[PDB]
């Protein structure tokens, strides 16, 4: 994973790049925020590695100012800092781990692999049938541009349609899928909302599989 | 059917084989000689038995 | 009581029928969701762990 | 009414125990009644057991 | 010998080309590996070998403390140019017969699928027989002596056998010695 | 091999079909595991043709009666051969004699009660020597239908059962070749379209408190029969023409 | 490797002199090596007058 | 945002629980880790403070299971085995951050509060929708540019909503982000509590989505 | 007892 290094002595400089790159992590070793920057500008990364005790201004004001254009990515606040005082600061400050010299390599290394997995692994679940999309994580319908409004009885019928792409989907299935263990009035209750559906979705979506209840076409 | 011929194997005799006409104190001696080798499994013997 | 009686009228453990809501309204002479909210308790203190360990064995059978 | 089959074949490794029935070409039938330990068979003069 | 992994190999009911023998031919000519693991208690050895011909015990990159007491040992045969086979082989120690069915209920491990299973005969005595001749003693005549002729796989010196049969003896009649 | 046949042994093996038998003389080419490639002699060779018979023979296959149909080649690379001679042996055969059984050291004599009435007294240097093991390969099926709830469908995601019992399956709900069962492991993942379940006032309250309702979807899925282990072997996928395969297929 | 060290169950007494000793359990096959080399031992090596 | 404590000593319990809920979060405690597994599975938790001094069984199995049950939550240890490896381990096992005792409170808290940033806020410490912006970790709201007067609820309301954005939250989220375990009330308080939040900030922020609880408009 | 031990005893090294 892409990594910024950012320390002052050279020696450590040499020794986590090889370190990190030896565990196979492209590395940008560097020293001043300005070519931290502008390699942030250029290249996207995943990890960044920062010291306090910067020669050019300082630590906490760089970390500030990724802060301020919104980069949401794992700082590895590497520094020598001690003070709890100073921890705090940093923590609330936006670092994410702080690790006090010296330190294991072993330890960092943990460390980063805890920060990049937590950073990973958000992903959100799409149904997307034609130009209707449903996140049903979200519970956010959009017909195309416009994200559709529907109530809760007609948002759990759309559910199902979608998630069974082009399979006819037994009348029973929706039927229990509505009133969900309580009972059903003897009117055509599916029938109607599977009406106010179709109108939101525009009509002739929904199929009518005549005695085999209903199915969304796939196109 | 093997109950039987062990039975019969072991209650039977022979005209002359080890430990032919010695007495002995008892059956429990009597399984003594047998075990250590001393007296044949069938062979006449004088016991004094209860 | 009051939390046992309705819950079991609701749902019907024991029971006749399954009294709906404006049925076991009637029945404690309350016209309003009062029984509404007593059987949100009642549910709600049902699984918390401490109250209910063995009945939440069975659900995940 | 059948949109697709899945056929799954295992394969079962079965060895001896008591029960399984053995037998020879002389009509001689058996069920295996003991997996007797190797020290335990009566073994010739040169140790081989049986 | 009690795992065998071979490569691209998933069951032992398959068979690899340029190889004579199946997976199962080659798992029962493992089992009848005799190796003697000096230090540690489990080893794993590693055989590759490419090219026509019989792919032997011979060829098991030996680690420092492990011996094949018989090289000649034939694990396989290899009938195309373009052959080979790798394998890691799993030496444990222990005593008797463990099947394998026996391991495997007794191990919730997962294995991977690729993780053959050899059954485990580990006892290295295969055949004994023993005299008691009369001995030669100046005075004493009614002295014996008993000359026990050991068969093995070659894994275990005699004397060491017999000190360690004696150890188990003695070590089991403590319970009668001190009874109770 | 019996120590003791009656020379009957050798046209029952040849004359059965369970060997392979050359159809002409030659040479062997090429022995493997699972084909013996033979180079014909000159002579028995056709004009036209190639003069190279190639035979492959059948590894571990189910019988009708679930046993294992196997065949292991009997000859060794470049060794000349004749019409006739048999290159692999069958389920049961040995170098071209049938071979049904195993000769063992049998002494006549009781023993304790442990051969009474027919009964026999096996050592246990037979069982370690795995001379009597035999394999048995089995067919299990799952069949995907059409019912009036709908298509049953064949995945991985089975209500009620945790990743426990799917380590094995794949994605598309099929178990992995090579993959050692044994009894109650899921082989497919198979669930059917369920309706209205009638449940009694208590499971009402138990699902309205701990806010669990069961899924639509009931599980059918196929698992290995009880008290049978095994390693599956082969799976084999059979779809109509005209419904789309899944990706194990 | 200390394999299985016995725990001697029952020491029934049933006369002034004739005992039965129960002691279990034993690795398989140690039964025997035992009870053999005992009684062995005591029917034709134990040391007395008479 | 209700933070599960499972830690072994009374008195520490007590002192963590005290801690947290003077920040803000109300927080449960719970000593068997069989328990904790029971009211992991009832409720809704967001962070754990993991101690691997179980009198059950120790820690790791219990990450290893939870991981294996699909377990998001971040997860703060808070433990004695200073161990190198040890602390690797639990790190590799899943352990996000890890506190060694003797810790602080404060740092406890820093950390806690680095934790539920990453995950929920996605790394910012600002969230900007319209003229609202919430500083979670300064737990300060600002209407365009003035300063607002928020209750603990209200706020623990507030910043659920706009850490979501956009994205209705259930009902029941909601009920138990602000409601601790034990203090469970018996009438309308969710609801209250929305129309002084919408009060407070105006009626228009947050659009009520009948059946599924609340959201926080950002068009 | 004791005198099986012994015997073992002289060869158990």
């Amino acid at each position: 994973m892409k990594i910024l290094v950012i320390e002052d002595d050279a020696l450590l400089l040499q020794g986590l790049i090889l370190a990190m790159q030896s565990e196979g992590y492209v590395c940008d070793g560097v020293s001043t925020a300005h070519e931290a920057a502008l390699s942030l500008a250029s290249n996207h990364y995943s990890l960044i590695v920062l010291d306090l005790g910067l020669p050019d201004e300082d630590g906490l004001h760089f970390l500030s100012r990724m802060r301020r254009e919104k980069m949401t990515q794992p700082v590895l606040i590497l520094t020598a800092r001690d003070t709890l005082e100073d921890r705090i600061s940093g923590l609330d400050t936006g670092a994410d781990d702080y690790l006090v010299k010296p330190f294991a390599l072993e330890e960092l290394n943990a460390r980063i692999r805890a920060l990049l997995r937590r950073h990973n692994n958000q992903g959100d679940n799409e149904i997307s049938v034609g130009n209707l999309r449903l996140n049903v994580t979200r519970r956010l319908v959009w017909l195309g541009e416009t994200a559709l409004d529907l109530t809760p009885k007609e948002y759990a019928l759309l559910s199902r349609l979608m998630m069974k792409a082009g399979s006819p989907v037994h009348r029973e299935i929706l039927y229990n899928d509505i009133y969900s263990g309580d009972n059903e009035p003897a009117t055509n209750t599916l029938e109607v909302h599977i009406h106010n559906l179709r109108e939101k979705i525009g009509k002739s979506r929904i199929r009518t599989v005549r005695g085999f209840g209903y199915m969304l076409a796939n196109n | 059917q093997d109950v039987v011929l062990g039975l019969y194997y072991m209650t039977r005799d022979c005209v002359n084989a080890k430990g032919e006409g010695m007495v002995l104190t008892g059956p429990k001696e009597a399984e003594r000689l047998y075990r250590s080798g001393l007296a044949s499994l069938h062979a006449r013997v004088k016991v004094r038995i209860t | 009581a009051r939390e046992a009686k309705v819950l079991r009228m609701r749902f019907g453990i024991d029971m006749n029928t399954d009294y709906t809501l404006e049925e076991v309204g009637k029945q404690f002479d309350v016209t309003r969701e009062r029984i509404r909210q007593i059987e949100a308790k009642a549910l709600r203190k049902l699984r918390h762990p401490s109250r209910s360990e063995v009945l939440r064995s069975f659900l995940d059978d | 009414g059948v949109l697709k089959i899945v056929k799954v074949y295992l394969a079962v490794k079965r060895r001896i125990q008591p029960g399984d029935k053995m037998a020879g070409r002389h009509g001689n039938k058996g069920v295996i009644s003991k997996i007797n330990p190797i020290e335990d068979m009566p073994y010739d003069e040169n140790g081989t057991p049986v | 010998v009690t795992e065998v992994e071979i490569d691209g190999v998933l069951h032992e009911y398959s068979t690899k080309e340029g190889v004579q023998e199946d997976i199962l031919e080659i798992l029962l000519n493992l089992k009848g590996l005799a190796v003697r693991v000096q230090g540690k208690d489990e080893v794993i050895l590693t055989l590759n070998k490419s090219g026509i011909g019989p792919v032997t015990a011979a060829d098991i990159t030996h680690d420092g403390d492990v011996e094949i007491v018989k090289p000649q040992h034939v694990i396989c045969h290899l009938t195309d140019e373009n052959a080979s086979i790798s394998m890691r082989i799993k030496v444990q120690r222990g005593r008797g017969y463990v099947p394998a069915s026996t391991r495997i209920h007794s191990e919730e491990d997962e294995r991977p699928i690729g993780r053959l299973l050899v059954d485990a005969c580990y006892s290295p005595v295969e055949r004994i027989a023993y005299n008691v001749e009369a001995a030669r003693v100046e005075q004493r005549t009614d002295l014996d002596k008993l000359v026990i002729e050991m068969e093995t796989n070659g894994t275990i010196d005699p004397e060491e056998a017999i000190r360690r049969a004696a150890t188990i003896l003695a070590e089991q009649l403590e319970a009668f010695v001190d009874l109770r | 091999k019996p120590l003791v046949g009656t020379g009957m042994e050798r046209a029952v093996a040849v004359d059965s079909g369970v060997t392979a038998v050359a159809k002409r003389g030659g040479v062997v080419q090429y022995v493997d595991a699972s084909r013996i490639v033979i180079k014909v002699n000159e002579d028995e060779m056709y004009p036209g043709e190639a003069g190279i018979d190639i035979y492959n023979l059948t590894k571990y296959t189910r019988s009708n009666q679930n046993t294992c149909i196997n065949q292991m080649p009997c000859v060794s690379l470049g060794e000349p051969v004749e019409r006739g001679d048999v290159l692999a042996d069958g389920p049961s055969t040995d170098l071209g004699e049938l071979a049904l059984g195993q000769n063992m050291r049998v002494a006549f004599m009781p023993w304790n009660g442990y051969n009474f009435e027919d009964s026999i007294l096996v050592s246990e240097r037979v069982v370690q020597e795995d001379r009597f093991t035999t394999i048995h390969i089995q067919e299990l099926a799952c069949v995907s239908r059409d019912t009036k709830l709908g298509p049953e469908e064949i995945t991985a995601d089975i209500p009620n059962v945790g990743e426990a019992a799917l380590s094995k399956l794949d994605e598309s709900g099929i178990v992995y070749i090579g993959a050692e069962v044994t009894g109650g492991d899921i082989l497919v993942g198979k669930v059917t379209p369920k309706g209205e379940t009638q449940l009694t006032p208590e499971e009402k309250l138990l699902r309205a408190i701990f806010g669990e309702k069961a899924s639509d979807v009931k599980d059918s899925s196929l698992r290995v029969p009880n008290g049978v282990s095994g390693t599956v072997i082969d799976v084999q996928v059979f779809t109509r023409d005209g419904v789309e395969k899944d990706k194990r297929a | 490797t200390e394999f299985l060290k016995p725990r001697l169950v029952d020491i029934e007494q049933v006369s002034s002199t004739h005992a039965k000793v129960t002691l279990e359990p034993l690795e398989r096959g140690f039964g025997h090596t035992l009870g053999n080399a005992l009684r062995r031992i005591l029917l034709s090596s134990m040391p007395g007058c008479a």
